[PDB]
């Protein structure tokens, strides 16, 4: 629906929507920008991610409220409404995955862009896995795993251990292990090794880079404290 | 319950 | 779009949407319930109000962010996007006003229901007035005034001074005077007289009614402190 | 800036 708007105007409006906390608008603007067909800059990738993370995060929070109510119950209403929110969430995940597949990932040649998009792919398959119950649930989980794994392999070869996207990827892959793959020991081992290797690389960083890296290290620490 | 990446 | 769902199911789903903080869904469910054509209960009126207040409140907050950015600026993007949010907000206000006019108000015979709906009518004309700039802005303001005034006349004849809907109506009419009608002295006089007459009636109340009434009296006090 | 009714 955004085909008639200039790319630069879509980007500018995404930034305005973020300031206005209008994340559905933000996501639609960034979808339109992606569909222009040009690669995304560092800042533009972050806008795309923030927009859809906020949209799907609200849907996930609602699905969890409704799923909890449904479990305490077990009329059709709670199930029906949970299913409605679930379908909407799946639609958003499918939209994001479609943007990644057509054609963000294949055009991403630099490590920073390719890891960013593969992390996104793992995340949105993870969100699909959170609600999945059918014949394809194991394949959804393995799709998340495969995307995260490719991102990890690239990040370990091409980025320093303190790189924020490498750290956030490892954080989210550890959450995948703990919550989705029922592999808490893998989750703990990944978080600990990631934290320790970043700690040993902090000395190389400027004050501003140090702030970015230690912020995500604290999230790894919070999970390790929760898990151990 | 655990924290995934968030800004 | 809700014509095929049972009234009771729409009400139940509105309550679920509120728990899930899915206020757009909540509003759509309550719109469908209203369009069943039966009068609304006390609790159902409150669900309708909460739903649309949350929807339009988000739009108003976004419009204020964008309007502020636009003023600091004065490309077309900020104006265009403010206009988009403004049109969406006006559409929601028109939908609510249409529900009130077809046919909630005309079927509301009891003072409690009629005052409730006339307060809503004043509020949504007030929200239209907040963004209005054209040939009809004075008529929008007078439409808010007339709705609030009729509600006030009924409430003063038919309800005790501590009645929560009477108190909330007077609170919002005072905000109308201060913010919309540029009548701060009228706003202050209304808030003070409302507070004092409620104070003198608290002795008649149960503990639970006392809690409801004093909560809204505190909002009147907060405004008087802001305004004086 | 002033408070209108809110739950
Ligand atoms: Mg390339
Ligand atoms: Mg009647």
């Amino acid at each position: 629906a955004m085909g008639s708007m200039e790319r630069a105007s879509l980007i500018q409006k995404a930034k305005l929507a973020e300031q206005a906390e209008r994340y559905e608008d933000m996501a639609a603007f960034m979808k339109g920008a992606v569909e222009k067909g040009e690669e995304l800059s560092c800042e533009e990738r972050n806008l795309l991610s923030v927009a859809y993370k906020n949209v799907v995060g609200g849907q996930r929070a609602a699905w969890r409220v409704l799923s909890s109510i449904e479990q305490k119950s077990n009329g059709p209403e709670v199930r029906e409404y949970r299913e409605k929110v679930e379908t909407e969430l799946q639609g958003v995940c499918d939209t994001v995955l479609g943007l990644l597949d057509s054609h963000l990932i294949k055009e991403a040649g630099d490590a920073e862009s390719r890891v960013f998009y593969l992390k996104m792919k793992g995340d949105y398959y993870r969100y699909l896995a959170e609600v999945a119950t059918g014949d394809d649930k194991k394949r959804i989980i393995d799709s998340a795993r495969s995307a995260y794994q490719e991102a990890m392999d690239i990040s370990k070869k091409e980025m320093p251990p303190t790189n924020p996207i490498r750290l956030g990827l490892a954080l989210n892959f550890s959450v995948f292990h703990y919550e989705i793959a029922n592999s808490p020991e893998e989750a703990i081992s990944l978080a600990k090794t990631t934290f320790d290797e970043a700690m040993a690389d902090l000395h190389t960083l400027s004050e501003d880079s140090y702030k970015d890296s230690t912020l995500i290290m604290q999230l790894l620490r919070d999970n390790l404290t929760l898990w151990t | 319950r655990p924290s995934s990446w968030r800004q």
